């Protein structure tokens, strides 16, 4: 089934 | 910020005591869905959202998983700078006025909370009610705090005491909020 | 107390007018402090206090990160505001209107309805009651329902509450006596 | 998959390749992903978009408006742009969501133009001993080069060679058998002279 | 890019086998591949954060790990002779992102030891017809034998690898095309210039990598152990 997607979130520096 | 309707998709939230997670989608206000990280199910929280709307659990662990690490270097870039205790406020009331043998439902709401763990239990006649007591997940506020609702669903009746209990790191001690009928 | 870290990563979207004003902005919060946000209306991440500096121009940095960040105006914001339309934005409960005496003073109390648009009037006898009303600003339950409670001051005549809301074509008009 | 393409396709070296792609049921938070893949290596990423036009150092991709379908435009095509290429549609699906699956493809032969084709069958002697193969070369990239009925002969497939040092390409196949009553005319006989 | 070891793998069935893979430096997601003739490329596991993502419809049998590193290890337990495949790893920087793959870790399951066999390779002199009809001199390479097609052929020239004028087989010829383990061969063209053939001293050789059993596999048969080896057929020039 389809499914809709949240906002990703990135990795930080470290 | 001004719209018509505001859309949360994604209310992420990790915190290092457990450590415990949360992941969920908001539409004005109320919670859509949270995704249960520990059986990895989406739980949708009205009907007609389980037959129509589907969402990923695999998408909600990984951003858990990147707030793990992007929550561990915060701490270091900000000399482990921890959060701090907010009294948060308790308001108990009846979702539909009472009515004697009528099965209704005690909700209550306790409001700004921070950091994200709250105790909250009912009380019946001074007696701890383990029965009936659901409870919502963590709604995000716009000053970034969080409020949690506990519902009981009950029979009303003549002699009936119910209060809310909640424990609070904020709270100085636990903070007991009568229903008056 | 034991002491705990919190971190925060809130994906929003922003509606007006239907589809004609979407507005993207994710924000990344370390406790209650928003460090960085990304603005749709901006199109690239800037940091909110000095604590995410290294956090926005790394992440301005990332090509391809910076660019799906920016498609999630259409593939998250606009995408699922399609499937709001076919669910969320059709939800119509019709509130149910209650007038009771407290336990003088008369309460309507109008609970469980959604959406969050609702009037309610007090009427003494055909003549509205403005002075003596008081009442709640709007209660949310929870479980997508809201709740309101407007009182009157009265003295004993037929009171009478109206209520308006869109999944009522119909005001519901109900009278104590 | 979403996604349906040609099975082969056949181009002309120097011209543009428009390798064709459809995906009528992609939806708004879904990718069109490109991928090609060289003899039995690793697969390539080439481009990818949403639903603009993008366009890379390797090849520009075109959706259509209603993202039902797209096109990958390879516009220089080279001898080492043979390869099968992959329109995938990376989807969110429970299950697979941001997952790439690969379909059947695209086998794209780049078909290189030879100048002055003079096809001849010449036979080679081994450089230590009784032992010899045929050598079917300098035909049109337009002619195919059959299997072998007779088990006991072998016959390899067009091979592009590509001799730099003069700018000059050619096609060539290979036969061979234990038999020693193989002659090399009768080597090749199910490739004739269209 | 993507570094992905064993590059080429024989085992027998019953065995286990652990394939690594280091990711692009900085990306942390890694996606496992299994490349078939039959089934084509189907998708095994994805890993971020030390954990299992998404997976594919592939039994128990295979597995994977993550490491703090980001690097991967599949497992494949209880080989069957259908687990023979070309096994890709893929990585993106986050899990979402642009997957870019590796070369993979070609595995060949066989029944036996005994089936594996070190190639025999040949080279065929140019034709004088050839010579002076076109001016240009062919030569014709030709490894026969092998299993199972972890080979690598090159042209080497007066001692150094050539490219231009080289031409080798895409794939392989199966010698008997219907027994399962089929031994294989190979053809590789090297064209010259006429002139530069008729030169007494150019040295042609061509020579093919096989890669086969190693020191961790015992050999019972009569034969050569057919272990890793280069097999090369050389020719000299002449006018
Ligand atoms: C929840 O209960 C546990 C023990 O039952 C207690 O240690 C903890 O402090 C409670 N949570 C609070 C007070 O926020």
């Amino acid at each position: 089934g389809q499914v809709e997607l949240g906002g990703g979130t990135p990795i930080e520096s470290c | 910020i001004v719209a018509d309707h505001v859309a949360s998709y994604g209310v992420n939230l990790y915190q290092s005591y457990g450590p415990s997670g949360q992941y969920s989608h908001e539409f004005d206000g109320d919670e859509e869905f949270y995704v249960d990280l520990e059986r990895k199910e989406t739980v949708w929280q009205l009907p007609l959202f389980r037959r129509f709307r589907r969402f990923d659990p695999q998408f909600a662990l990984t951003n858990i998983a990147v707030l793990k690490h992007n929550l561990n270097c915060v701490i270091k870039r900000s000399n482990s700078t921890a959060a701090t205790n907010e009294v948060p406020e308790v308001t108990v009331f009846s979702k539909s006025p009472v009515t004697l043998g009528q099965p209704n439902t005690l909700i209550c709401l306790v409001d700004n909370i921070f950091p994200p763990v709250v105790n909250i239990t009912w009380l019946s006649n001074g007696h701890s009610v383990t029965e009936g007591v659901s409870e919502t997940s963590f709604l995000s506020k716009s000053d970034h705090s969080f409020f949690k609702i506990s519902y009981l669903t009950f029979l009303p009746s003549a002699d009936e005491i119910y209060d809310c209990k909640v424990e609070h790191w904020g709270l100085d001690e636990p903070l007991l909020k009568h229903w008056e009928p | 107390s034991p002491e705990d870290f919190v971190y925060q990563f809130k994906g929003m979207c922003y509606f007006t007018n239907g589809t004609e004003r979407v507005r993207l902005v994710t924000r990344y919060i370390y406790n209650r402090e928003e460090y960085a946000r990304f603005d749709s209306d901006v199109g690239v991440y800037r940091a909110v206090t000095p604590l995410g500096p290294p956090a926005a121009e790394y992440w301005n940095s990332q090509k391809e990160v910076l660019e799906r960040t920016r498609a999630e105006l259409d593939t998250v914001c606009r995408h699922n505001y399609q499937l709001e339309l076919r669910t969320t934005l059709q939800r119509r409960v019709e509130p149910t209107v209650t007038i009771s005496p407290s336990r003088n003073l008369l309460v309507c109390s109008v609970t469980d309805f959604y959406p969050a648009q609702i009037k309610v009037r007090w009427f003494r006898n055909d003549q509205e009651e403005t002075t003596g009303v008081v009442s709640t600003p709007l209660i949310r339950n929870g479980d997508w329902t809201f709740q309101i409670l407007v009182m009157l001051e009265m003295t004993p005549d037929v009171y009478t509450c109206h209520v308006e809301h869109p999944s009522l074509q119909n005001p519901i008009i109900v009278e104590w006596r | 998959m979403k996604t349906t393409q040609p099975p082969s396709m056949d181009c002309a070296e120097g011209r543009a390749a428009n390798l064709p792609c459809n995906h009528s049921t992609i939806s708004g938070n879904e990718y069109v992903y490109w991928y090609r893949q060289i003899h039995s290596q690793g697969p390539q990423y080439i481009i990818h978009g949403l639903k603009n036009n993008e366009t890379n150092e390797m090849a520009s991709l075109i959706i259509t408006e209603d993202r039902k379908s797209s096109t990958l435009i390879l516009p220089h095509a080279t001898l080492r742009d043979t390869a099968v290429y992959y329109c995938i549609v990376r989807v969110a699906i429970e299950g697979s969501q941001g997952n790439l699956i690969f379909g059947k493809g695209t086998k794209l032969s780049v078909k290189p133009n030879i100048q002055n084709p003079d096809p001849a069958v010449y036979q080679l002697r081994d450089s230590k001993s009784d032992k010899s193969v045929c050598l079917f070369t300098d035909f049109d990239s337009q002619t195919n080069v059959s299997q072998s009925k007779d088990s006991d002969v072998y016959i390899t497939d067009k091979c592009v060679l590509d001799m730099r040092s003069m700018d000059f390409k050619s096609n060539s196949a290979v036969a061979w058998s234990n038999k020693s009553d193989f002659a090399c005319a009768n080597a090749f006989n199910n490739s004739i002279i269209p | 890019g993507v570094t992905q070891t064993p590059r080429y793998l024989i085992k027998t069935r019953g065995q286990q086998v652990t394939l690594s893979c280091s990711p692009i430096s900085g990306h942390r997601s890694v996606s496992w591949y299994q490349q078939t003739p039959g089934q084509g490329l189907q998708f095994l596991f994805e890993y971020f954060s030390e954990t299992q993502r998404n997976k594919g419809n592939f039994p128990g049998r295979f597995s994977g790990r993550q490491f703090s590193n980001s690097r991967s290890e599949m497992n494949v337990s209880t080989l069957e002779l259908g687990d023979s495949a070309l096994y890709l790893c893929a990585s993106s920087l986050r899990r979402g992102d642009t997957i870019y793959f590796g070369e993979g870790s070609w595995l060949t399951v066989v029944e036996d030891l005994n089936k594996v066999f070190p190639p025999e390779v040949a080279v065929f002199e140019p034709s004088e017809a050839e010579i002076s009809h076109t001016q240009k001199a062919t030569l014709v390479c030709l490894a026969t034998g092998f299993f199972p097609d972890h080979v690598e052929l090159s042209w080497w020239v007066n001692g150094k690898e050539v490219h231009s004028g080289v031409c080798t087989d895409p794939q392989p010829l199966k010698e008997q095309p219907a027994l399962n383990d089929s031994r294989y061969a190979l053809s590789s063209r090297l064209r010259v210039s006429a002139t530069f053939w008729q030169n007494p001293r150019n040295h042609f050789r061509c020579q093919v990598q096989f890669y086969g059993l190693s020191e961790n596999d015992e050999w019972t048969q009569d034969r050569a152990k057919p272990v890793t080896q280069i097999v090369s057929a050389e020719a000299w020039g002449r006018a």
